[PDB]
């Protein structure tokens, strides 16, 4: 019905794509950071999947968050000192655009425990805006991921949290993820999603909407497939301890496919 | 951006919302005349307000002739200018200043035609206004209308998640909101269309309530109680009661008299009780009534 937009959903999606492109951060930022490493990055990302659950904030908050720190770091060089004080503008600018009730800035300030003042957190706020030019309505892999989810015959809300799970996991690791599309990892996720708990494949109608296939698919779900597999051993852990909650069906505790056969 | 203070003349005090104030002003070296919307932060102990960052995000994408466009965003430290194209009128001041005698046909139909194409834009951008109303609709002298304001309005997912509540000024209000409904859509724009549509003809609200069961009981006696039959899961709706007395739905012509039959099918279209049966933007613009459109200027 009017939930799922009949008379709009192909317009959104055809505009989430050319969009998509225009958000996309630098895949080769990080080279050119002289004090930061990926290494970092996903310290600060899996502190943003804590933050997000501590205040019981939307998952699509924390994709924009990440979305606007990656854009940022793209045209500014920032000392290992600060990348949390980014980090923190980030997840309060989207926490204003996507929540509800977001939480107050004092809050923020309160979860980097007292390393960063309120003007501090302010201040960046606007840097922020700045860098991004207030382009803030980016598409994100769990906007792509709800429409695909729609091709699914029947509806299987195990595929559903493990998508979401992979997907967010994918935030984690800028190499190699950084290099994909939104829409590309949420497919490759889907796919791995389904398989896993259904053994079926990415269904032809995603194929007519997206025009990807397995094929177009396969470096990304290789990497995912990868990082499903060692994510037990990541040095990052807030992710599949947030998947083991109930609220997600415990889709961390499923176990990953030993091969995918193509 | 491309701008600084320094290139504007203040010209007069148009507006003020709650986040400040609104003045007309010229670019002294181009010639154009612009709203200034001035949103303080200094003042500000939260940063930057959400409805600002929606309503810049937004707008930023938003290329319409049917809607207000921003064409700057001046950003000092203690203060944040929108600088919008200017329109001299919203269509509430034209209604009651100018409309003493009616809108003619041909201009209410011109306008309807003109917001269901601003409409239909947002809902292709994945965008709800959740605020339509008259003061919220501005015209220029050349006959054009085009959807304001958009500080009350939300970048949604396909499909949609729940979203904040009591949205939308409350005689534009639909149903679905004022039964306390899980989830809604794009179906709440139509809504208000529909209840401004009305209001072109009449020149006075639809469902002027004072208070949310108020407006609902306006609703139910101009369209009838919904039932499951009409609207199939209404009764199990979270501020659905059973105790709400069942009003007959009354013949559309009843409604809104003046309106010939297209007119009272689109309208009707736009009113459904079920939000999945209530027309879209886009499918209206096909509809009949507007087979002989024009526009003519105010
Ligand atoms: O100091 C911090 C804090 C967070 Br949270 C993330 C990254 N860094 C850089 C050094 O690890
Ligand atoms: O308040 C005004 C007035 C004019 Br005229 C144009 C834009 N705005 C901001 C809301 O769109």
């Amino acid at each position: 019905g009017v939930n799922e937009v009949p008379d709009y959903h192909e317009d959104i999606h055809t505009y989430l794509r050319e969009m998509e492109v225009k958000c996309k951060p630098k895949v080769g930022y990080m080279k050119k950071q002289p004090d930061i490493t990926n290494s970092m990055r996903a310290i600060l990302v899996d502190w943003l999947v804590e933050v997000g659950e501590e205040y019981k904030l939307q998952n699509e908050t924390l994709h924009l968050a990440v979305n606007y720190i990656d854009r940022f770091l793209s045209s500014m060089s920032v000392l290992r000192g600060k990348l949390q004080l980014v980090g923190t503008a980030a997840m309060l600018l989207a926490s204003k655009f996507e929540e509800i009730y977001p939480p107050e800035v004092a809050e923020f300030v309160y979860i980097t425990d007292d390393t960063y003042t309120k003007k501090q957190v302010l201040r960046m706020e606007h840097l922020v805006l700045k860098v991004l030019a207030f382009d803030l309505a980016a598409p994100t892999i769990n906007q792509f991921l709800t429409q695909y989810f729609l091709h699914q015959q029947p509806a299987n809300c195990k595929v559903e949290s493990l998508a979401m799970f992979l997907g967010e996991l994918s935030l984690i690791d800028a190499d190699p993820y950084l290099k994909y599309l939104p829409s590309v990892i949420a497919a490759a996720a889907f796919h791995l999603a389904l398989y896993t708990v259904t053994g079926q494949s990415w269904p032809e109608s995603l194929v007519q909407k997206t025009g990807y296939t397995l094929e177009t698919l396969k470096p990304c779900l290789l990497d995912l497939h990868q990082t499903y597999l060692r994510a037990p051993q990541h040095a990052q852990q807030s992710i599949r301890e947030k998947y083991k909650n109930s609220k997600y069906h415990g889709v961390s505790l499923l176990n990953p496919p030993e091969t995918l056969n193509v | 951006g491309p701008g600084s203070m320094e290139n504007f003349q203040k010209v007069e005090k148009i507006g003020e919302g709650t986040y400040g104030v609104v003045y007309k002003a010229r670019n002294k070296l181009t010639g154009e005349v612009v709203a200034l919307k001035k949103i303080r932060l200094d003042t500000e102990t939260e940063g930057v307000p959400s409805t600002a960052i929606r309503e810049i995000s937004l707008l930023k994408e938003l290329n319409h002739p049917n809607i207000v466009k921003l064409l700057d965003v001046i950003h000092t430290e203690n203060k944040l200018y929108l600088v919008f194209e200017f329109l001299h009128q919203d269509l509430k001041k034209f209604m009651d200043a100018s409309a003493l005698t009616g809108i003619p046909l041909p201009l209410i139909k011109s306008y309807l035609f003109q917001l269901l194409q601003g409409l239909a834009f947002c809902h292709s951008h994945r965008v709800l206004h959740r605020d339509l109303k008259p003061q919220n609709l501005l015209i220029n002298t050349e006959g054009a209308i085009k959807l304001a304001d958009f500080g009350l309005a939300r970048a949604f997912g396909v499909p949609v998640r729940t979203y904040t509540h009591e949205v939308v000024t409350l005689w534009y209000r639909a149903p679905e909101i004022l039964l306390g409904c899980k989830y809604y859509s794009t179906a709440v724009d139509i809504w208000s269309l529909g209840c401004i549509f009305a209001e072109m003809v009449t020149r006075r609200a639809l469902f002027p309530g004072d208070s949310e069961i108020d407006q609902l009981f306006r609703i139910f006696r101009t369209l009838g109680t919904p039932d499951e039959v009409v609207w199939p899961g209404v009764t199990s709706m979270p501020d659905y009661k059973p105790s709400f007395p069942k009003w007959a739905r009354q013949d559309f012509s009843k409604v809104v008299p003046p309106l010939d039959e297209d007119g009272r099918s689109l309208l009707s279209q736009m009113l459904h009780y079920d939000p999945n049966k209530r027309i879209s933007a886009k499918a209206a613009l096909a509809h009949p009534f507007f087979q002989d459109v024009t526009k003519p200027v105010p």
